[PDB]
């Protein structure tokens, strides 16, 4: 079979990829790149009023995750946007106008979740692009299911994308994996071709 | 979902790129 | 170590979950 | 021996694990999961009064690591809680009531420490669980030694744990690796089974 | 060729290294270790006035990367210090007095940059050490080129370093890779031997 | 580059280790 050198090379390549945002596709929805969440429509952040900050003993305020964590890379357990119930929206102005060719959703891995279950994960969802103004009914680009038994990061390629470019897209979460009280969104990424 | 926007009406700081990208 | 608690008596913000877990 | 495919698979599995908090066990002491430090008893943070922040030239304040870094994942050099001398405590309300089956301690790796030594690492330590209120003398669950010549992350399994659950545990550091002035704690994790 | 065990071991070693700041050399310019940027001379941060923060709809301020990101580990796209034009400086008081033996520069990888190009990367640069006070003309230690077609992280070893120690060094960027408007510096590291 | 220092004269907080290293 293979040689000690071959192995090294395979491993170098694997770690190279690993270090390129795991999956090696640019992310036009990454916040630090110039992307942002511009609206959650009527999505009500599920506030637990649980994380009390307090100085010298005096209660200052409760922390909760901004819906903008969804465009940030820290994906430790609890670093997700939670909203009430199994349905919710996020409108993201991508850092650039692109032809969207794919998206990535990821969730905390099972082995780091209590009981190896992740009922708060999104399930069925869809992606709408908007040609300018977000208040239009937007154009649907794809509908997919986050697979609770799949890998934590999963990438969904659109079927025969038009060559229509967009800079505003909406992550519309339609179902969850059964958690009765909220859905928690860890990270959402948007890949595609920049205009020319 | 009608014209709603709860992010806009909250105690959460909001961030948006009024010009082009930031440098990268 | 007797009843002591220096974290409680400092310029350091302290964090605690008065309800259950946060969402995850 | 092995095939090019076998190798790929091994590497995929290794990186899968790597990405599940390195060791693939949930962490009930991770802060973002809902855990917190609730007391350091009489542990005096070793304040160096060294990290001066300052605006336009005017001194605002000295930074020092909160004892709460111990429940945060950023483990670059200097991201540790320091306390005076070789003995110190941290009481952690875990994010959940569990039967504690193991803990993890880790420290900055040698190769990133000056002179490849880490005298400020903890050495002998122990774990006490509290059945409700932390002010009791607590029940000892285990006593271990962080091995300065071992790997940076090390996991200690308790010997014949009772099936007693707890939500408050205490990391009690008994010795260090010889640094005459402080001990620096990078990250402390607590693993176990959630109640049912 | 090799065995399944050999492979595991190779992979364990590779990930061990991977986790030791990728390259397994201490970094005396890492901020959290006690290093800092003490001067950018006349380097004008390129402020885009683009990242508006705003509460309840009211504009608070524009964000831009401090030149001090260059000594921080978060290297996602956009986490870099930008300055006007292709020439700029950063004076870093290292966390320790050392004989500087090498430096590391890294930049966002191509596969995460739009069009797989990184024209804003530094190109030709040099390193000056200062024996005490930064306002002297400093002693040159090395001159190198960041290779836009090389790997994202690259380490440059000085040719026959003197055994002269320093605690203040200056990253002097002389050219960029063609971007007409700014250069973006992601991370700068300084390696060497601590004094004795 | 003469005696210049724009970091020193800005809205950016500056950090420096007046004593020795921080604990690590
Ligand atoms: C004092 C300035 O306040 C800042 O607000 C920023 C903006 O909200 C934050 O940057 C954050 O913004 C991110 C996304 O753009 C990244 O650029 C950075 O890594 C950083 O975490 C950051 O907490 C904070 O210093
Ligand atoms: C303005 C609000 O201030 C916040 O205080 C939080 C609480 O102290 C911090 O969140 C921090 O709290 C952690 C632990 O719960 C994580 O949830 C987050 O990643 C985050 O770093 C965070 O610096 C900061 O914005
Ligand atoms: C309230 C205190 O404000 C702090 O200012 C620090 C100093 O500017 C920051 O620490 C930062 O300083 C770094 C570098 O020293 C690291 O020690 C830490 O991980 C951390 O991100 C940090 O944002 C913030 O809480
Ligand atoms: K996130
Ligand atoms: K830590
Ligand atoms: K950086």
């Amino acid at each position: 079979g293979v040689t000690e050198e071959q192995v090294h090379h395979i491993v170098k390549q694997a770690l190279q990829r690993y270090s390129e945002d795991r999956i090696g596709l640019a992310d036009y929805a990454l916040e630090s790149g110039g992307a942002s969440v511009i609206s959650t429509r009527c999505s009500e952040t599920y506030e637990t009023k649980t994380a009390l900050l307090s100085l010298f003993g005096i209660p200052l305020w409760y922390h909760s995750q901004s819906p903008r964590v969804i465009l940030q890379p820290d994906v430790h357990p609890g670093n997700c946007w939670a909203f009430q119930g199994p349905q919710g929206f996020a409108v993201v102005r991508l850092s650039a106008r692109i032809r969207p060719t794919a998206v990535t959703l990821e969730h905390v891995p099972k082995a780091l979740s209590p009981n190896s279950t992740i009922s708060s994960a999104p399930k069925d969802f869809a992606i709408f692009g908007f040609d300018e103004d977000l208040q239009q009914e937007g154009t649907l680009l794809g509908k997919f299911t986050y697979d609770q038994d799949g890998e934590p990061i999963q990438t969904f390629h659109f079927q025969a994308p038009t060559m229509a470019t967009y800079q505003v897209v909406e992550l519309r979460i339609l179902t969850n994996w059964g958690h009765p009280e909220y859905t928690c969104i860890y990270r959402f990424r948007v890949h595609g071709e920049p205009a020319h | 979902c009608t014209q709603a926007n709860n992010f806009a009406r909250s105690f959460y700081p909001m961030l948006r790129y009024t010009n082009g990208p930031p440098p990268t």
